[PDB]
């Protein structure tokens, strides 16, 4: 329990300036078996509540340079983005809300933003909005800020950028949901905040069908709850 | 030849449902062969193009940005060279119609006379955007432990740099690699571990006379060329090199660019 | 005889043998969308564009017709290339090379040394 708390003392005064030498006592006193215990501290009461400082967190993944602790703290995500979907979707949950966001917008930094991508195994963005849009208007709240999170680091990524016929296939099903009338303004807005993060042009994407298709709709593989 | 059971073809129908069993089968058989079918070359560069190396490249840029694919076989292997029990080779086709297209009179009469079906190409195709969206959430591009395996590669690599990004080639060199390490960070090419052999030389058909391997499916196809691609890779490496790829020399780099 | 399309950035010119080439005549594309003829060798005349047809797109693609002897109801394979020329697939110095029926230079040799990877 001693050493709990000075993981919680290195992660809290955390600069860029004092970073690598940070990273050199983190090495000295953390062990090799008590690294999922990090990456479920970082995910989990660092990351998830503080979107201002990711950055940060970024570049202490970078300098640490562990491919496995890198895996284990995108699986802690991938886990935790999981248990909030699949989770009682209730109104005033603005607090699951916000940690939503913050952790979609970790994955798209952490996957997007290295050149990397999300594993359909692991997690499906498309078939995510579709099965938003067929469960209602609670789900909806939960997926499309998400997703704009996630995508918004795409134009840091010189494989993820605007052309990527990935990125174009994600952004067609928000622009799709954008046009929908039952939509609220404020994912209409969101949606078009994401356009203009990744300097698109609403009007100039080229929408399909997706939603009309209901014996596609009705045998979706199930994220949501 | 057997191209039923180990050679499965993929049409725009079946392609959700045979790209599901590519996930699951990336994970332990990582090696990947490649074969591209493509309507040939069909322009060709002018201007300072010296430095032959330049002049092939823009010789691929000029035919890439223009023409468009229209066979990819893939086949799964693992390091010690087994397969993946039953279909390894997936032979994707794609759309093209004959009539409103850029293809040469020569690539495609022989393609037409090796067996390709351009009445069903028109019809039943699969769109490169929706195989490159399917690609990308794969795992079997930008990942790390995938090993492409290839035979004198120039066009295989640049036709799909262009459907995994729907944009025009990179004007230089400089600018293809560094994304063509980002895509495939491992493309063992052949033709580049042959010419360091004593004595292996000419094409595919005529080394697998050399090295004494049997041709699966019908010639001059993609999903056929790729397991004669894979098997000979598997019989060099183990015959001339010891048992060793020297990731420094003969990674990473491709027969002409290179 | 045979036929040369060489693709300078904004400018098009269509040539024919006489291996040195006489161009006849050259599209320019001007600043925002605007299509010029610039027919030459002959400089003018010869050659005639029909009465009506006016519009660049079907005075080339007449002229590349009268070229190549080409039947009416046709999109022979250098009109092909005009048009992704002018939709803009073509946006490098390239070079295409045709015979007199229009469609792109019979390379056997080629063909079979790069659909055998030699
Ligand atoms: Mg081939």
């Amino acid at each position: 329990e001693n050493i709990q708390e000075k993981i919680a003392f290195i992660f809290n005064n955390l600069s860029q300036s004092n970073m690598t030498q940070k990273v050199e006592e983190l090495k000295e006193t953390v062990k090799e078996e008590f690294m999922p215990w990090v990456s479920q501290y970082l995910v989990m009461k660092r990351v998830s509540i503080e979107p201002n400082f990711h950055s940060l967190y970024s570049n202490f993944l970078d300098t640490l340079k562990n491919p496995e602790f890198n895996k284990m703290v995108l699986n802690e995500t991938y886990r935790n983005i999981k248990v909030l979907l699949t989770s009682d979707k209730a109104a005033a949950n603005f607090s699951d809300r916000s940690l939503l966001k913050n952790l979609g917008h970790w994955l798209g930094m952490i996957t997007l933003a290295k050149n990397k991508p999300i594993l359909h195994t692991d997690l499906d963005v498309k078939s995510l909005l579709l099965e938003a849009y067929v469960k209602g208007q609670q789900e909806l709240l939960y997926v499309v800020p998400f997703v704009a999170k996630v995508l918004e680091s795409s134009i840091r990524s010189v494989v993820f950028r605007p052309p990527n016929p990935w990125t174009m296939a994600i952004m067609n099903v928000l622009a799709e949901l954008h046009q929908e009338h039952d939509l609220k303004l404020n994912l209409k807005f969101e949606i078009e905040v994401l356009c203009k993060n990744l300097a698109l042009d609403i009007n100039e994407l080229k929408p399909g069908n997706l939603l009309k298709d209901k014996d596609r709709l009705k045998n979706l593989d199930e994220q949501l709850s | 030849v057997e191209n039923s059971q180990v050679i499965c073809e993929v049409w725009a129908s079946n392609l959700e449902e045979e790209m599901r069993k590519i996930r699951e089968i990336v994970l332990s058989y990582s090696y990947i062969a490649m074969d591209t079918e493509f309507p040939g070359v069909v322009v060709r560069p002018i201007g300072e193009f010296r430095s032959s190396i330049d002049y092939q490249y823009q010789l691929l840029r000029c035919n890439v940005d223009l023409l468009k694919i229209i066979q990819l076989g893939l086949t799964f292997t693992n390091e010690k060279g087994e397969y993946p029990s039953g279909i390894n080779t997936w032979q994707f086709n794609f759309k093209f119609n004959l009539t409103e297209d850029m293809y040469s009179q020569d690539s495609i009469d022989l393609l037409a006379n090796s067996g390709l079906q351009f009445q069903k190409h028109e019809e039943e195709g699969i769109d490169t955007l929706h195989f490159a969206e399917l690609l990308m959430t794969s795992g079997v591009v930008l990942c790390d432990n995938v090993k492409w395996l290839s035979f004198h590669s120039g066009y295989d690599f640049g036709y799909m740099v262009k459907l995994l990004t729907d944009s025009r080639l990179p004007e230089e060199e400089h600018e293809f690699f560094h994304i063509l390490n980002l895509f495939f960070p491992s493309i063992y090419d052949v033709k580049y571990l042959m010419k360091s052999c004593k004595n292996l030389k000419g094409g595919l058909q005529e080394v697998a006379d050399q090295l004494d391997l049997q041709r699966i499916g019908r010639q001059h196809q993609a999903g056929s060329d790729s397991l004669l691609t894979g098997m000979a890779f598997f019989r060099m490496k183990e015959l001339f090199f010891e048992d060793s790829i020297d990731d420094a020399k003969y990674c990473g780099r491709l027969y002409g660019l290179g | 005889m045979k036929r040369l399309i060489i693709c300078n950035g904004n400018k098009l010119t269509v040539c024919t043998q006489a291996e040195k080439y006489t161009p006849i005549f050259s599209l320019t594309k001007e600043s925002d969308n605007e299509l010029t003829l610039e027919l030459s060798g002959v400089a003018r005349g010869y050659y005639i564009i029909p009465s009506e047809l006016t519009s660049s797109q079907a005075r080339a693609a007449h002229l590349i017709t009268l070229l190549t002897r080409a039947e009416e109801s046709q999109t022979t394979d250098m009109h092909k290339i005009l048009n992704s020329f002018v939709s803009g697939k073509i946006t490098s110095g390239s070079m295409f090379n045709f015979e007199n029926d229009g469609s792109f230079k019979r390379e056997p040799e080629e063909a079979y040394n790069l659909i055998n990877k030699i």
